[PDB]
């Protein structure tokens, strides 16, 4: 049985940790909502 | 129960202890999450019940108490922040520049950040604090890491 709990306000934080790359990938989306890589 | 705007954890007591299966956004009295988090099942908020209102397995989105309210979009240029709510850990903003998912039906933003599967439904924000999409549906790359799409719904 599922329940929800508050975890915070939705705001932008100035000087948050900046990480992660920006990959450009060829993908396909099937009828079940699952993504897959096309190569 | 609690209908204040904000980010919420989606929890279950079906498995061992209390387990976090995902996250969602409360905005304008509507709860927004990814379909794979709840599978369209009802939710509890204190003593109150939240019933599903709209959902789609292909978009992997679901709204409760009313129609989908989030309509902001990534501008295709600027950095964004993932407001990650990891299981058992405090909400944390992480800024990143999104990549691109190129599909036969158009391009979609993508964030390359790795978090537990129980973080699915965490919102992605623009510099004004607007929710431009939810994190949790994407693909696994060569090294085993995840790249999620910036999944956004349509506000009717
Ligand atoms: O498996 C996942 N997501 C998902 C599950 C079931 C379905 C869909 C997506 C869409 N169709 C049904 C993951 C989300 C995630 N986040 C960060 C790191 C690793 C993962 S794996």
């Amino acid at each position: 049985d599922m329940y929800i709990e508050r975890a915070g306000d939705i705001t932008w934080e100035k000087d948050a940790e900046v990480t992660g790359n920006s990959p450009r990938l060829d993908v396909a989306l099937d009828e079940s909502g699952d993504f897959s890589l096309v190569e | 129960g609690e209908t204040t705007d904000g980010v919420y954890r989606v929890m279950t007591r079906r498995l061992l202890g209390s387990t976090q299966v995902g996250v969602g956004v409360m905005q304008e009295g509507v709860f927004h999450t990814m379909w794979h988090v709840t599978k369209g099942a009802a939710l509890r908020s204190g003593e109150g019940r939240l019933d599903p209102y709209w959902g789609d397995v292909k978009q992997d989105l679901v709204s409760y108490c009313g129609p989908w309210k989030l309509d902001a979009a990534w501008d295709g240029l600027s950095e964004v922040q993932l407001l990650a709510v990891p299981p058992g850990e405090r909400a944390k903003n992480i800024q990143t520049l999104p990549g691109i998912f190129k599909t036969k039906d158009g391009d979609i933003g993508a964030v390359a950040l790795d978090y537990p599967a129980g973080t699915s439904g965490s919102p992605i924000l623009d510099k004004c604090g607007r929710v431009i999409g939810l994190y949790g549906n994407g693909v696994v790359i060569k090294n085993g890491s995840y790249v999620s799409a910036i999944t956004q719904g349509k506000r009717e």
